[PDB]
């Protein structure tokens, strides 16, 4: 939860950021305003009068340097932590059995890797063999078929 | 919390190595179909081991 | 324990710098406030008069250079100091019973 | 199937077998059920 809540507000601060950076607005000073020349956005005719230096672009803030540090951060956990990952391979019954099934190269010896395969085991052991269980003590304690 | 301003955002650190012990050690022990097997040093007491 | 808490504060440090650097304050002179065109946030009709200077973005201070080191070192103790791993290969019992 | 070098053990490509596998046990299979139980139980061919 935290990590998805943390996740939005640096995106959201990122985003405003950009959703700042592209109004583009410029810097003026009140003797260099010639609003027909200003207002007529054409390729030639605009007119940077005063001193030629009346005018500029808005010194917007830039971005956090070290944001995309938090944002690695925050994926790498997200990737330890539980037993996703972006790329990686997918575990099949075969290896759960036995992981060195593909003990050629498919080591899958990883963190991930294994976190999953924990819960998997969990919930086998007390999941569907409980419920096999109960299955059979009940078929086996009424009806006859 | 100390301080709304502060955003105190945990660090689970603990709960991931528990986890990175806890998946090897039941990949060590419940990881086969048995938990564990005598064995003896003699024919005279093998009928017993199974 | 002490090393999750470490990690904390870092952290807490890091964000904090970030949740004041979104807010990009903006820093300026009296005689420039122009409050209508200022508020007005369009892509273009702003007016930074006064001498064109008289505004600026305010002087956040910079992130500390040496935090990522101690991210690493604390990564790595913790890497080292128990056997956890963030690609590590799990064990299996026949490599218990016999490393070879 | 290609485990030499198709391990196939991509995220994308897991997150895709799911769905896939879903439509299978929630489509196809239930279809040709409900034609073998409807085939079954009417007409003379």
């Amino acid at each position: 939860k935290d990590i998805q809540d943390l996740r939005t507000a640096l995106v959201r601060g990122y985003i405003d950021n950009v959703n700042n950076a592209n109004y583009g607005r410029y810097k003026a000073l009140v003797g260099a305003y010639d609003r027909r020349s200003l207002l007529d956005n054409r390729p030639g005719g605009v007119v940077e009068m005063e001193r030629q230096d009346a005018i500029d672009l808005f010194p917007y803030h830039n971005l956090p340097q070290g944001i995309d540090g938090l944002l690695g951060m925050s994926e790498e956990l997200k990737e330890t932590r539980t037993g996703v990952t972006k790329l990686g391979m997918g575990i099949n019954p075969d290896v759960f059995k036995n992981d060195n099934a593909y003990a050629t190269v498919g080591l899958m010896m990883n963190a991930a890797q294994n976190r999953l395969r924990m819960v998997c085991r969990n919930i086998a052991h007390n999941g569907m063999v409980e419920l096999m269980r109960g299955i059979y003590n009940l078929i086996r304690e009424n009806g006859e078929v | 919390p100390v301080t709304a301003g502060s955003s105190s955002w945990v660090d689970r650190t603990v709960w991931e190595s528990v986890n990175g012990t806890l998946q090897d050690i039941i990949n060590v022990f419940c990881s086969g179909d048995e938990a564990v097997t005598f064995v003896a040093d003699n024919q005279q007491d093998s009928d017993a081991a199974d």
